[PDB]
């Protein structure tokens, strides 16, 4: 039956849309900003 | 706490008892020289070994291209805006990520911590 149906993998499976791309980029930016804030807290001796 | 040497053969002086005048003295083990002890303490160790690392920072590190430098913290003596910063930068330095600041100005080298 797989001869009739078919199965594959390609670029279109690994790609996503621009809304999801911008969401991912926003999450990465927020994470980097949080790490910068934690670094600032550590350097200012404000880390408990 | 310090080590003082003999003035005759330049060997190490050792503390010893003066049993009649009841005073600590330093005497050489290789001759007969004796010297009165002013500090009146011999051995001391700090187990927690807290030391200011600002004394261990050479002022030459302002010429390092690899160290980061900031503009927000100015120097205290010359008021120079640019200054490099770095961490404790040593092993057995307990747990602290405290920054040490060195002014990167010519004929300067004031060191402060925040
Ligand atoms: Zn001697
Ligand atoms: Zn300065």
């Amino acid at each position: 039956w797989l001869l009739i149906e078919g199965h594959t993998i390609g670029i279109g499976d690994s790609i996503a849309d621009s809304k999801t791309y911008q969401d991912i980029q926003n999450t990465i930016k927020k994470a980097k900003q949080d790490v910068i804030e934690v670094i600032e807290k550590a350097h200012n001796n404000e880390l408990e | 706490v310090g080590i003082r040497f003999c003035q005759e053969c330049n060997n190490m002086l050792y503390p010893k008892e003066d049993k009649e005048n009841r005073i600590l003295l330093y005497a050489c083990r290789n001759c007969d020289y004796q010297q009165e002890a002013d500090n009146s303490c011999i051995y001391v160790n700090k187990i927690t070994h807290e030391v200011d690392e600002l004394t261990q920072i050479i002022a030459d590190v302002s010429q390092d291209p690899t160290l980061p430098r900031t503009e927000d913290h100015p120097c205290q003596k010359c008021g120079h805006k640019e200054a490099v910063f770095f961490q404790s930068h040593s092993a057995r330095a307990e747990d602290a990520m405290r920054l040490y600041y060195v002014c990167t100005a010519p004929h300067c080298g004031h060191r402060w911590t925040e």
